[PDB]
């Protein structure tokens, strides 16, 4: 279901209006709090002299009424902007009272439009407002996805429209809300209401738009078609546009009279209802990640901290993973004892990183279904995992799993093994110190042994999106840096962005590692071909790995293994967001730098133009050693 | 299915073993009582005479008579079993809820009807065996219960030692029956008491910091001391001989056999886990069972 | 109903019992997660090599199960403060094990117990352990009312039980708190655990656990007498302290065996809730109040802020204060005119702060009580409340009432009052600036015009509560100094703590101030008799107002109006706490302050030890003018 709203510029009456439009479906009511065409003087007389009252009284509504049903929007003849000093100071007063008003009422929401450009006078306002008093209020810019000028009928015989394309003159609307978002510092409370007009520009100016806060959708009655039988409808270009605006789940405001008035006006809301409730169903993973997204967390460090019991359960439920772990645990023992020697020849397996063993399960399982003899060895450093794989071993695995209670680096292994098996990759591949433990565990492998996985390669890409880098701005805490949040990487499931190039490799990392100079740290420079205008705020990190020959698994958005849950993508962020023009190119550098505590990355960009680097010496964020 | 941790061990006047386990880890944490009158076979369950799975963990038990098994519960109860009269099986006589925490010793009286109980919530109680009530409960210490004793030959007479360094002597046919004694300033907790089987005057007592003390109750003064051991006392068993030898377990995994002078004779690190019960065989006075938390039943022979 | 939980020391499955006292009518269980007998080496072989598993498996409960109905409990063997180094480090390595495995299973409460006074090593492993890694387990500290050894029988005979009143030494469990949670840096993590036994201390041992985070009280069974029936009951001291237990919304916890073997478990708990069941049923204002109970709130500032509607909604929904108010203006009305004047005198009637008009209303009763005959002005500076006075005016009240919108200091009146009435008393009196304001507004009063209040009067209070303390230090803010918030005052409806001495006036201010030399500035002094050990976290706020004659209100403890709702007490805190000895005197100075632009206080104790001076200059708190 669909959450949506009626907006009106004409309201006799509150509680019959507000009645009709919860009769007909509607969530909440967009609806002026003074008349619109009430405009106050508020500095010459007799005019400022004006007997009240002034508008209607807060009683005709309970508190609960304007809490959650009631937007207030401005009204239309308040100019801030205007090139005019006198109408200038007196709509600097009437806004004031107006938000103010809207303040007191309680308001959840407060509609301002963005018609012009210039709308710097407006954004002092409304930035003094803001700094008033602690409140939740939400102010929505109303800000057409198409601007009137750009959007007339070519009727004026001596003004004709332009015919020639002009990709940036063509995203001026965006600039608009940039330009104004900017000047009020990105504040939280201000978010966006597109409007949407008949006739849809083209796909980049659309895209202008992912990753900006869009709160609400505007929908005018006017860019509804009509069918057979009447009831209106929308073209296949506005339909994508729905589902697209519904996977951000924004709230829609149908606005404008009943033109199809034959038959009732709650058709257009159901015809949206019909729309989403024919959205394509989501995957597993979309339905996993549904409460997550967007949503910042800190990565994991199993290796310095103890994971808890559902971070595992978590782990486990994954069967697409240990069903690829199973596939080529039973390739490799196919590939190393021949089927003349299945009865003579005991694989020595050990997991390195057992948790509560579910490796364990998945290599007893290879075993059964390859018809090869295998030895176990579960190594696991969390003692309170290894509760759980010595409950297992006792009631059901028996004297073929041989549970140690050690740190795979320092673990002094009675036997070497035919094959180790690891799960200690993080959402940027090695980000949780996957090669050193390896490397550690790399002495008591077989001189032709095998490691699963085999070989790992990080993936980054550059994304635009101010709402995760607004999100990241206000994880700032106090007793440290306060632009550390900018200077450490976040797990999370990426939703409202936008990718501005195709994402490349980053750091590789090949197991077991017979090169005799042994060095983990890493500088890596990569080019990303940007061909929008966009705005870079951080890159995000995927992986892939192979745990044997074509056994893969893939978090990387073009090679995801389909129904995996147990990773989510990384973000890095940058601190200062970076206009990047098109046809320009996005120049980063990246660093794994170390020493014998701790392990880090540092980043910077360097093209267009450069930022400061990210993280140095490990100020902000290192993984303990 | 018998449990790992081996908590008591006591012979009988024919020969026969007697072992309680509990579960102290896994699913379950229940406890078990056996009978072997193969002492060799123990602990293997296929070769046992008899045995019986109970509710929850034993703690300590002590014979009652030739048939009798008094129970100290993990569940706050005492509980008296009784053997089948073909001693094939091990029947439930009763089972009472009285203390409120863990009951941790047991001691049957020299009359043989009457026992005392000490429990980790401070209390200590009088139990009629036969009518299956407790006669008196007292509460004189200020922490848990860590062993109590009764005394050989005197059916009103015990000793008692808790957490909170008292070590009591107690003679109900008086008013305020508990007499403190210990010594002179505080030392470590008491943590095993046995009283002398030829002296009723005199008892040892061993601490947390592994010293085993021999006190007199008429001087009271520690008459001898010895750092037998690394680790806290957990038990001490005097032998059947006219001139009785001291039988010392510790948590460091080891037994020790001293003289009257608490003078090490004897050593032995056969256990590699706790070592819990300890009991000599009446028909050879120079044979030694222990039994400890690595399901080991140790038989040593002693000079 | 009753929020209850069962605590055993012996589990054999813990899913049968978590069943079984899931059917006895039990919300939650207090078990241990290892062995009670089960003691571990951590540093001496052999015993240090012992085969696993140590403990059950985390799977044989679900997540949810051990997140929401377990509560875990320390393993009595634990010592972290023996007198003996090998059992000292052990038992530190083993309370890290046991809190670490009751970290992983996401347990909400963990049971340590204070049998002894020295708990320094274990506050020391505490603190380690909460400050690794971020988490919102509790710690309930397990402590006896009364110590064993001042329990026990006196059946010692060489040890008597000590028959001489020992006033602080019946108090040493306190003490045992105090220290413990003084080493861990007052904790919010950590609660009180209280334990009751079957005979109980003096009243001052029990109030010496007022104001202090009581999370769960601990009732024996063996506490419980019987009755003709046989169902187990309390004595009336105990169900005093039960009733006092219940209005802190603690939680019940049911230990030992079942005594009462006659009858089912179930019906301890049973007796709990008939106790719950016929509780004093609260007032109309402990209901009003119940979900704001400790709840800290900034004081309004109605004059340099513009209150909401839903404020002004709270102040109307109060009809003691407004009959108070009627009662008084009906006085003054008669007093003022004769009854051969009553159609010849009209009386000029000025409301100072109209708000909504609740006061105007209450004007108009009245004069139609007294059968008198006013003429009314509505003076509101809010301009948002002026709408719904305006609106009341053009369709109720009509030209009876003159709707005033401007400040009362700065309105030239075009005729002088009779009466003025005014509303602007805060919690603590003159905290919200009535005198200024009133003084500004005194012009336009005749000379023998009437006031209504005519007086009022604070009051202050020493408290004793560390949960108060606690909110206040958790009220620390970035970008600010790290202490401001113990130099601001809050309004909160007082729960949990104890009044330390009775209150005293503080400043009085009376109107007219036909005083030439007007000044609100005020300089006093109080000495508060204290005869119970505690200690000083604050000083309550209170007022009373005389509006005329014998017409008062008062939120004053001993002369509360019954069933006002318009003013919850108010909190000065202070920095450090105080320890305060039975028959000290708590010496503290107030200061009232101001320049041409704002107001403020400042606050310091002087006895039995000197504070520092709180807010000086107001860098903390001011009021705007
Ligand atoms: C095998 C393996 C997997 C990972 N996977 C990740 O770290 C990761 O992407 N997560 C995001 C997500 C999938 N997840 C969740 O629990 C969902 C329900 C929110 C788990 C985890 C996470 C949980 C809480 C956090 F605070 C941070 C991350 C890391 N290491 C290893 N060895
Ligand atoms: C409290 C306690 C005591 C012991 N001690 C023993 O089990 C023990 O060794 N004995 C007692 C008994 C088994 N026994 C008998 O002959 C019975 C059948 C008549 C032989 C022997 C003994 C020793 C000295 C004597 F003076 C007489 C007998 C162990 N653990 C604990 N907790
Ligand atoms: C006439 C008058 C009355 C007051 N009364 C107070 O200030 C006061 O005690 N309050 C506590 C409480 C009674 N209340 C609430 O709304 C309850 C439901 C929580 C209102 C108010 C308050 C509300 C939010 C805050 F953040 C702070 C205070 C002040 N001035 C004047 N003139
Ligand atoms: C399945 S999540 C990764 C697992 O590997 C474990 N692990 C990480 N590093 C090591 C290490 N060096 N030795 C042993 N186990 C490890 C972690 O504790 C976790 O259970
Ligand atoms: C009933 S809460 C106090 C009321 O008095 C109003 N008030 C406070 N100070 C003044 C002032 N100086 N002039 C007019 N109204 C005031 C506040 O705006 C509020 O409505
Ligand atoms: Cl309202
Ligand atoms: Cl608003
Ligand atoms: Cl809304
Ligand atoms: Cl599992
Ligand atoms: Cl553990
Ligand atoms: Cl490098
Ligand atoms: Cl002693
Ligand atoms: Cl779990
Ligand atoms: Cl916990
Ligand atoms: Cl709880
Ligand atoms: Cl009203
Ligand atoms: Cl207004
Ligand atoms: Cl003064």
């Amino acid at each position: 279901r669909v959450s949506s709203g009626r907006d009106l510029n004409c309201v006799p009456e509150i509680a019959d209006t507000l009645g009709a439009v919860a009769k007909q479906g509607f969530d909440f009511l967009c609806m002026p709090v003074f008349h619109p065409r009430f405009k106050r003087e508020f500095i010459q007389e007799p005019a400022k002299n004006r007997p009240g009252p002034q508008t209607r009284s807060d009683l005709l509504l309970s508190g609960r009424d304007w809490n959650t049903l009631i937007v207030g929007k401005l009204s239309p003849w308040i100019r801030p902007d205007s090139k005019v000093e006198k109408i200038r100071r007196n709509s600097e007063a009437a806004m004031l009272q107006e938000l103010n008003f809207g303040a007191y009422l309680g308001l959840p929401a407060f509609l301002l439009p963005l018609n012009q450009e210039d709308n710097t006078n407006l954004a002092r306002v409304l930035t003094n407002h803001i700094h008033t008093g602690h409140h939740s209020s939400m102010f929505w810019m109303r800000v057409p996805l198409v601007a009137p000028e750009d959007l007339r009928d070519d009727i004026i015989e001596n003004a004709p429209t332009t015919h020639t394309e002009e990709y940036s003159g063509e995203e001026k609307t965006w600039m608009w809300w940039h330009n104004f978002r900017t000047l009020c510092d990105y504040s939280k409370r201000i978010a966006v209401a597109l409007e949407i007009g008949a006739d849809l520009p083209s796909n980049h100016v659309i895209d202008r738009w992912l990753g900006e806060p869009i709160k609400a959708a505007i929908l005018p009655t006017s860019i509804f078609l009509t069918n057979k039988k009447g009831f209106p409808v929308l073209s296949k270009m506005h339909q994508r546009l729905i589902f697209r605006l519904l996977k951000l789940e924004v709230q829609f405001i149908i606005t404008g009279t009943n033109h199809h008035s034959e038959k009732e006006f709650c058709s257009y809301l159901q015809y949206l209802e019909y729309l989403s409730q024919n959205r394509p169903p989501p995957n597993a993973y979309e339905l996993f990640a549904k409460g997550y997204e967007d949503y910042l967390q800190s990565p994991l460090q199993p290796l310095m901290d103890n994971l808890e019991s559902q971070t595992y359960e978590v782990f486990e439920k994954d069967p697409i993973k240990y069903s690829q772990y199973q596939q080529a645990i039973y390739k490799c023992l196919l590939d190393r004892v021949p089927e003349e020697e299945k009865d003579t020849n005991v694989q020595v397996l050990m997991v390195l990183g057992a948790g509560r063993g579910p490796l364990v399960n998945a290599s007893l399982r290879a075993a059964k279904q390859a018809d090869r003899r295998i030895k176990l060895y579960a190594v696991e450093k969390n003692p309170n995992a290894v509760v759980t794989l010595e409950n297992w071993q006792f009631e059901e695995w028996g004297s073929q799993v041989t549970v140690v209670s050690s740190d795979m680096r320092e673990w002094v292994a009675p036997e070497k093994a035919d094959i180790i098996v690891s799960e200690l990759l993080g959402s940027f591949a090695d980000n949780e110190l996957s090669p050193e433990c390896l490397d550690g565990a790399q002495h008591f492998l077989k001189d032709d042994g095998v490691s699963i996985p085999g070989e790992y390669t990080s993936f980054l890409a550059p994304i635009s999106s101010s709402k995760l880098y607004n999100e990241v701005r206000a994880c700032r805490e106090k007793d440290r840096d306060p632009e550390a949040q900018f200077e450490m990487p976040y797990v999370v499931r990426l939703h409202n962005f936008h990718q501005l190039s195709a994402p490349q490799p980053c750091f590789t990392f090949s197991h077991p590692n017979r090169d005799p100079m042994i060095d983990n740290n890493r500088y890596c420079t990569l080019e990303f071909p940007v061909e929008v205008n966009t705005v870079l705020h951080g890159f995000a990190g995927y992986f892939e790995t192979v745990l044997y020959q074509d056994i893969t698994l893939s978090i990387r958005p073009e090679t995801h293994s389909p129904g995996m849950f147990s990773w989510f993508p990384i973000l890095f962020p940058i601190k200062q967001p970076i206009t990047v023009r098109e046809g320009q190119t996005i120049c980063v550098r990246f660093w794994r730098c170390s020493n014998s505590k701790k392990v880090w990355y540092e980043w910077a960009v360097t093209a267009p133009v450069c930022s400061a680097i990210h993280n140095p010496t490990g100020r902000s964020y290192t993984i303990g050693l | 299915c018998m449990e790992r941790q081996l908590e008591a061990a006591r012979y009988r006047s024919d020969g026969a073993l007697l072992l309680g386990a509990s579960s102290l880890s896994g699913r379950c944490w229940a406890g078990s009582l056996w009978l072997f009158k193969d002492p060799c076979a123990a602990p293997n369950e296929g070769f046992c005479s008899a045995g019986v799975q109970t509710e929850a963990g034993v703690a300590d038990l002590t014979w009652v008579g030739e048939r009798g098994i008094l129970v100290a519960s993990d569940s706050g109860a005492v509980e008296l079993w009784e053997l089948d009269e073909n001693e094939t099986l091990i029947v439930s006589k009763f089972c009472k809820y009285e203390h409120d925490d863990i009951v941790s010793t047991v001691s049957v009286l020299s009359s043989g009807t009457q026992a005392v109980s000490g429990s980790k919530d401070i209390c200590i109680k009088v139990w009629d065996l036969a009518q299956q009530v407790v006669l008196s409960s007292y509460r004189a210490h200020a922490a848990q219960v860590t062993c109590v004793a009764a005394s050989p030959h005197k059916d009103s007479v015990f000793l008692s030692c808790s957490e909170d360094n008292r070590i009591l002597l107690w003679d109900t046919r008086c008013p305020k029956p508990a007499s403190q004694i210990g010594c002179s300033a505080p030392g470590y907790l008491p943590t095993s008491l046995a009283w002398h089987p030829q002296q009723s005057e005199v008892f040892v007592f061993g601490d947390e910091n592994g010293t085993v003390s021999l006190v007199d109750t008429k001087s009271t003064s520690c008459v001898l001391s010895s750092a037998v051991h690394s680790q806290c006392v957990t038990g001490l068993v005097f032998s059947p001989h006219s001139v009785p030898f001291l039988a010392s377990l510790s948590e460091d995994c080891s037994l020790a056999v001293l003289d009257s002078s608490l003078s090490e004779l004897f050593r032995s690190q056969a256990h590699r886990d706790f070592v819990r019960d300890a009991t000599w065989s009446p028909l050879n006075h120079s044979l030694l069972t222990t039994v400890g938390w690595d399901h080991q039943v140790v038989h040593h022979v002693v000079p």
